[PDB]
């Protein structure tokens, strides 16, 4: 009386295959990251340049409302609000 | 030929009451697959016969948990754990184990008090 | 009580693959050599391969386009959508095929154990099926250890393990 | 992004917030910065390493 | 897919015909199992027929095998039926319904599964 | 009366898989449970998967380029040719691999029936091969129904079905 | 004199698959019908398929970009890197999958020979395993030729090849 | 991957704790087997614990099962340990080491293989 | 429990001499895999214990061919075909067949003349 | 692939050699089976040799094993042969022919199949 | 060694006549594959020996349906259902079951009336 088998688990993790749609498996690897923390972080310890209300044109031209950015010499990335308000002051084409 | 007959019931129910209806078939609803292909549908005047139960014991995604069911062979029932205002109309049985599907039958009419 | 024919065991915590036994001297579950460095190693290489195959995205973050650059915007968009559909397709297809292959790999591996044991026990087995091997002799813990390692030198057992021959 | 800045650290970030880029793919956003995984439209990419979890 | 839309008709005289059709929203129409069911006023529901649009021929209800034509157009994502040699039997409403798994038909004794989507419309009057 | 070993049957119409029989009470062909919801379902999911995987082309129709935009034309062309070769490659490869896998799936499924029946009949089978199972007892329609469902409870048959044991 | 169970033979030169034998009238190695036009043909089609699938690169050689065309340069670069990673991925994946399938094909083919021979010899075989088939009768060169072709009409041999029956 | 980098500490008083960490260079940190080993002055090397960072829980050395916490951050590609309830036992150096095959752990009796990369640093003094 | 003890040796060696050291275990280093998980490491003052031998008989990529080894069961040795200036320090044994790895042990100290 | 093109030669004196070559049009030259056949005036056709260009070595006709070199260049998509130690035996025409299936040669007893493409040219005169 | 000899025939034929030629071999053309590797080729003066028949019973894509064939073992024939103006020249047999292929042989010359 020797039996051959494989272990079962308390896992509720499922996968799809070409023949099956929802197969519970004992162990799996999530290859896909589907979450974030909702926050801007440092990249490898380096702070971003957060422009906030200031657009890139605002930043580099120096829109005075975002003059505080003049003190930021280095950054990990640049962040602009989706709908900037303080960009070009005196409108025109930025070539 | 594919017949599962609804027992007519002179059964008005009040809200908060429990209720059930049942059907009797001339042949088993158990398919060679091992599954029983029983479905329950509810039709209100002017409406399509919306699916409530998709397996003998499994309520569908379109209905509240108050609806469930049971049965085997030729003997089946629909169970309502609490009759609410949403429950009014004619219930039908359906067998999907044959090319001609079940005639839905006369249907069981549920009335309120 | 049964084996892979019906499902897995929740009493085995040491093995993706292994054995369950009952004998005159004991009862329990244990993993073996087809898990350790075999199914484990095959899978490790597969997991690392899938991970290694992706190129970290040190690429363009995104680009803006002008009012009169709609064709350029659309070309860029087509390129992103094209690559996105291709990689979604490849990523999902790789996972679906690898998952089907992995599960098939695992079914093959438990079957390989079944064939391994059958090769040594059929000569003196009473019944083979439902994941279980019955014997025509009674077993002790030594019988079980030999079968698990693959040292069940059946000629030393088959002489006593012959009830069906005695009865015919 | 309208995400706030805070005292946290990540290797890859998207417009919706920072992510931990340990997995090969992400389905958070197509535009990313830093040492990032590949964006896919897939809802889930879970790979089997184990056995079917079906007890006897 | 999630919705089936169907239209009715004016009075049809005996000796003529009734045309009924439904359009399915969404994708993969071609592998949907679309069936037709009818209900006379005061009566229950009965089968007209069953189509898997790009897979094979229809299977018609026995009382209608010499009476109806049930077809489909995989391009238009529309199922159709024409009821011939009208005898002005109680008509009222016809319904388009989509089954659940909608397994490919090669074998007609394959289960017909559940009707997840069941449309409304097609009110037809006869003389 | 050869089976899958030599080829298929033109006398079986409700089948993808099934049995052919001759017995004291009858003759004919019939499909079983390995077709209905098994090979049929596996294939249905595969067919739908292949169809579902393609993204309807609500994309750019085409673009025109100027005389001095030859690099842009060529970039667009490269993108179209690139995506076209990639999708032709993926489409044909998906079909070739899926066709090989489908045919292998089907060969596996008919073999699975063969193994199912062998598991119940070998104990009292006269000959197994060429897709046919011979018995050491005569069969009626009840014998055939039990084998087809998998209820051939051989111990109720093997006692009478023993001509090769009687002769040795 | 172990077979595929332990490894291949260096004494078989015109072979991908074949047999090794020792008998009263001889000794040596030879290839058979499962190599010629079977494994050879399957592989030939696969080799040609892999080669045929690539589109000769009669495409853009490369492009230069201006100082103010950095987005165009990056789009072109993204397109080249994208296509390069996709084709590196596809090329390596095709090779890894085809190599795994090829080796599995070959293992299947040698096993198919094993099953072919087992089907004719098990009826009168003394031992089957380690790639070798032992007989319950002595063989000459005619025995070996019949087994290799698949004409070992065992009923003409099994009457004499019955030592284990004589001893039980 | 090819290099493990680790930092030391100032004097830690008994009743407090010691925090030790190492950063791995290169890729696939998540499937690396990172172990910690310690050496008191004049003594040999002994095990603290073993982690496969995105695969599972740690396995701690028996003398430390009620004393240490060994963890990892797959994002930071850093392995960490904190030694609690410090009794100022000879400390000196802790080491971060990466095994060779680094097979995925599901089974702890799976061989621990070879240490190909063995870092240096983490000199810690205690009172 | 996982112990493979180094024999201490009062053995200074000159450059050009051959040398070897050995360990004795309480239990076999042969794993059910069929492999023997013996490793040798050399530590110099201020240095990490760098891997020299990764299998009982296989020298690693980080060491010259002068280093090799042998053994079976509980009995193992490190062999140096020629002692050179690079060879000075403490050698340790390691067993990777168990969850607690081998204590590396006291180590064998090699001195020059 | 669909066409084999080959050139002839001026008078070659005994003790010298004759060089014959053919270029194949189209693709996959590398797996084509190219053979050489010769015909003296008034005579039939006989084998010179057989090459599968990127797969393996040539197999030469027995009467020519100590006389000819048959080779190929997979880059130039050209098959070549040189006939050494010319004795000015009747020469006239040599032909380049491509077989049908062109199965990869590992086994020389594998069938040589059909010659679908058979070129013309290579008229060579000898003293 | 690989010889399948053409029977010479003093047989001019008119247009509209039927015609056939045949070969006799020293050994079977049946390969262990189960296939018979017989081919027929027709050479006109100044032309390559173009393939007409690619299997004993199968005419190739380069020839009209008037040409076919048959045979087994060592005995083979080429059949022409109608001789037309296109038919003039020397026919050869070929065996592809051996490394040295068949010598094509003398060939059978067909003449018109
Ligand atoms: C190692 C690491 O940083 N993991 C974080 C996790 O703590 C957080 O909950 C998640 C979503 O915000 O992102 C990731
Ligand atoms: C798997 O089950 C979940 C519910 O737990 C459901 O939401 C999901 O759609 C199912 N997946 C598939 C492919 O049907
Ligand atoms: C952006 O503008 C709003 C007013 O519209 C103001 O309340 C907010 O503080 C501004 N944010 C920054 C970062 O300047």
């Amino acid at each position: 009386t020797i039996c051959i088998g494989y272990h079962a688990n308390n896992s509720t993790d499922t996968v799809d295959t070409v023949l099956e749609k929802n197969v519970t498996v004992t162990h799996s690897v999530n290859l896909l990251e589907d979450s974030h923390n909702g926050k801007l972080c440092l990249l490898k310890g380096i702070a971003p340049l957060q422009l906030g209300n200031c657009s890139v044109a605002g930043w580099i031209l120096g829109n005075p409302e975002c003059e505080l950015l003049i003190s930021k010499e280095s950054w990990s990335y640049i962040v602009e609000t989706p709908n900037p308000e303080n960009g070009t002051c005196y409108p025109g084409y930025f070539a | 030929d594919i017949v599962l007959t609804q027992t007519p019931l002179s059964l008005p129910v009040s809200l908060g009451d429990q209720a059930s209806i049942s059907c009797r078939s001339s042949q088993s609803l158990v398919h060679s697959d091992g599954n029983t292909y029983l479905h329950w549908y509810l039709q209100k005047p002017g409406q399509s016969p919306k699916l409530l139960i998709y397996k003998v014991s499994n309520r569908f995604s379109g209905v509240p948990d108050r609806f469930s069911g049971s049965g085997s062979g030729t003997d089946f029932t629909l169970k309502i754990s609490r009759v609410e205002a949403e429950d009014l109309g004619v219930y039908f049985c359906s067998q999907s184990t044959h090319v001609p599907p079940l005639t839905f039958g006369a249907g069981t009419k549920l009335e309120l008090k | 009580i049964a084996g892979f024919i019906e499902g897995g065991w929740t009493g085995m915590v040491d093995g993706w693959y292994g054995y369950h036994h009952q004998n005159e001297q004991g009862s329990g579950y244990a993993a073996d050599q087809k898990s350790t460095q075999n199914a484990i190693n095959g899978i490790t290489n597969k997991v690392n391969s899938v991970i290694e195959k992706m190129n970290t995205q040190f690429t363009a973050v995104g680009k803006e386009f002008n009012k009169l650059e709609r064709r350029m915007e659309n070309l860029n968009k087509k390129v992103d959508d094209g690559f996105l559909d291709i990689w979604t397709y490849n990523a999902e297809l790789l996972v679906l095929l690898e998952n089907e292959r992995t599960l098939d790999f695992h079914d093959s591996n438990v079957k390989n154990l079944y064939e391994k044991v059958k090769s040594q026990l059929k000569n003196n087995a009473k019944e083979i099926g439902n994941g279980c091997f019955e014997f025509y002799h009674k077993c002790n813990n030594e019988c079980m250890e030999s079968v698990k390692n693959g040292t069940y030198d059946y000629p030393k057992y088959s002489e006593e393990s012959k009830l069906n021959r005695e009865k015919i | 992004s309208n995400a706030p800045m805070d005292e946290c650290d990540a290797k890859c970030q998207t417009p919706q917030g920072a992510i931990n880029s340990s997995l090969p793919f992400q389905n958070v956003h197509p535009v990313t910065i830093g040492e990032c995984p590949k964006y896919v439209r897939s809802a889930k990419l879970r790979m089997v390493t184990g056995l079917r979890n079906i007890p006897s | 897919q999630v919705q089936l839309v169907q239209s009715g008709a004016e009075v049809k005289k005996p000796g003529s015909s009734v045309k009924v059709s439904c359009k399915a929203s969404g994708g993969t129409f071609r592998t949907f199992g679309i069936s037709w069911v009818r209900q006379a006023p005061g009566q229950g529901l009965e089968w007209m027929g069953w189509i898997i649009p790009i897979i094979g021929t229809p299977n018609y209800a026995q009382k209608f095998q010499g009476r109806v034509i049930i077809t489909a157009d995989e391009s238009s994502n529309t199922a159709y039926m024409e009821l011939n040699s009208l005898k002005s039997e109680d008509t009222a409403v016809y319904y388009c319904a989509k089954e659940g798994r909608a397994l490919l038909r090669y074998f007609d004794w394959l289960p017909l599964d559940a009707f997840d989507i069941w449309g409304q419309g097609t009110m037809v009057t006869v003389s």
